[PDB]
């Protein structure tokens, strides 16, 4: 229950998920990537609209979680993915999340430590 | 309602990224911010890129904006370039004021953007000192030598409060001179975080070799 | 230092401007009751807040570019714009070319009115947007 008058905007097709109490449109965003709280990179990632709390998604490819330290032989189904594919992450990987903290532009990632490069 | 977490920002060339904070103080309230970068003119200039350009924030909260340099080293290295961070917030409104015959108001806050080359000899705070000044019979010019742009306030002729002036680096502003304005010049300046430099004496142009 | 944080006298920045009625108006430029708001500079030294520079803005009326427009579209009153005033009574510009300081106080004070851009106004839905920049020295 938020309004937002649509004539201080104009692309305002986004305006329903900010009255709806999203914080961020799909797009683009620079961020800062965290996994298990270690700092992995800062760069664009992509975030399209999901089924996330947040209404957005980061696409993150196989290649890029195992560029974090994924093993990505221990997830199941991962290696039928085709290469761009975004990983359903928070399906596909047990109990993995991803939040977007916004207002530092950071991506949090958690992924078990059964998933990850051990021993 | 909200706020800018500083009056002017420095971007200092080679650095991929500056910030900026933007706060809101009211649990009760939801704004809409939308940022951007002009040019010295005030016109739209994306070679800053300012993200995230629309997002929403409510409460009490602080949301940090990244400004990007995507400049492609194309500005000049021997003094600062001036742009224009705007920040600008949108307000909710209750349900109940759509039945309401309503003016409704949101708020773009301005502030310099200096990009700033790198290894400048001068420190910033030794550079007040440097401007000059030329009196015509009805106006000031101010005559700013240094590679950096100097906001110049509380300018005195006299007893006579002058215009503030933007003294752009390498170069010279005027401002109009009262007829009564007496003879000595006093001056200060805001410097990098906002705060006034002290109280100087102005010191006239002159002639090669001269007093 | 951090700029102002600013604020109206309604929370979300809106000013009610009543409801319209036709028999105010028997001429183009007539005005409807004044209608005062404030814009609120706070939490900021004078350092800051002296020689702000106070721009406005918004979709301008087409009979009268001066007001700003109440729009159209089914409902929606017609031969009226909103009408901005400063603290001299005297009309502020909207709309140009990208000046003004205030000083001396951290309030700044305004007045809104209805204003006839035709001689025969028809009532109705009435809402207007504007945006004020604040350019820090």
């Amino acid at each position: 229950d938020l309004y937002f008058n649509p004539r201080f905007l104009a692309a305002v097709a986004d305006l329903s998920r900010f009255e709806n109490g999203q914080e961020l449109p799909p797009g683009t965003y620079r961020v800062d990537i965290y996994l298990n709280n270690g700092y992995m990179a800062t760069r664009d990632v992509t975030f399209n609209t999901g089924d996330s709390e947040q209404g957005i998604v980061p696409c993150l490819t196989r290649a890029q979680l195992a560029s974090m330290g994924l093993n990505t032989a221990s997830v199941a189904g991962m290696n039928l993915l085709a290469d761009d594919a975004c990983v359903p992450l928070t399906t596909m990987v047990q109990d993995a999340t991803a939040h977007l903290d916004v207002g530092q532009q950071r991506l949090n990632l958690t992924i078990p430590q059964a998933f990850m490069s051990n021993r | 309602g909200v706020a800018l977490g500083a009056t002017r920002v420095i971007y200092p060339a080679g650095q991929k990224q500056e910030q900026l904070a933007v706060t809101n103080n009211d649990e009760n309230s939801t704004y809409l911010i939308q940022s951007w970068v002009e040019n010295a003119d005030g016109v739209k200039d994306g070679r800053f890129i300012v993200t995230p350009p629309l997002f929403a924030m409510k409460g009490k909260k602080e949301n940090t904006l990244r400004i990007l340099d995507a400049t492609n080293n194309q500005l000049p290295q021997d003094r600062e370039s001036l742009f224009w961070m705007n920040v600008k917030a949108i307000p909710s409104m209750d349900k109940s004021k759509l039945t309401e015959n309503t003016l409704q108001l949101a708020i773009i806050s301005r502030i310099k953007l200096y990009y700033r080359p790198a290894k400048l000899a001068l420190p910033p705070d030794q550079a007040a000192e440097k401007l000059r000044f030329r009196r015509s019979a009805n106006s000031l010019t101010l005559i700013n030598p240094t590679p950096y742009y100097l906001t110049v306030t509380e300018l005195n002729a006299g007893t006579r409060v002058l215009e503030n002036a933007l003294v752009p680096p390498m170069g010279e502003s005027t401002v109009k001179l009262p007829s009564d304005a007496g003879s000595n010049i006093t001056y200060r300046t805001i410097n990098d975080y906002g705060a006034l430099t002290p109280k100087m004496t102005g010191v006239m142009e002159h002639h090669h070799h001269h007093h | 230092a951090e700029t102002c944080r600013i604020e109206a006298g309604d929370k979300q920045m809106t000013v009610n401007m009543g409801q319209i009625s036709s028999n105010r108006f028997h001429a183009v430029g007539e005005d409807s009751a004044p209608v005062p708001f404030v814009i609120h500079l706070r939490e900021c030294s004078t350092v800051v807040s002296e020689r702000v520079g106070v721009a406005f803005h918004g979709v301008a009326d087409g009979k009268n570019p001066d007001v700003l427009s109440v729009g159209e579209g089914p409902g929606i009153a017609t031969n009226i714009g909103v009408a901005l005033f400063d603290d001299e009574g005297n009309l502020v510009p909207i709309n140009r070319p990208p000046k003004r300081l205030y000083s001396g106080s951290t309030s700044l004070h305004f007045i809104a009115k209805y204003r006839a851009t035709g001689r025969r106004v028809t009532g109705g839905i009435a809402n207007a947007q504007a945006w004020f920049s604040l350019t820090y020295q």
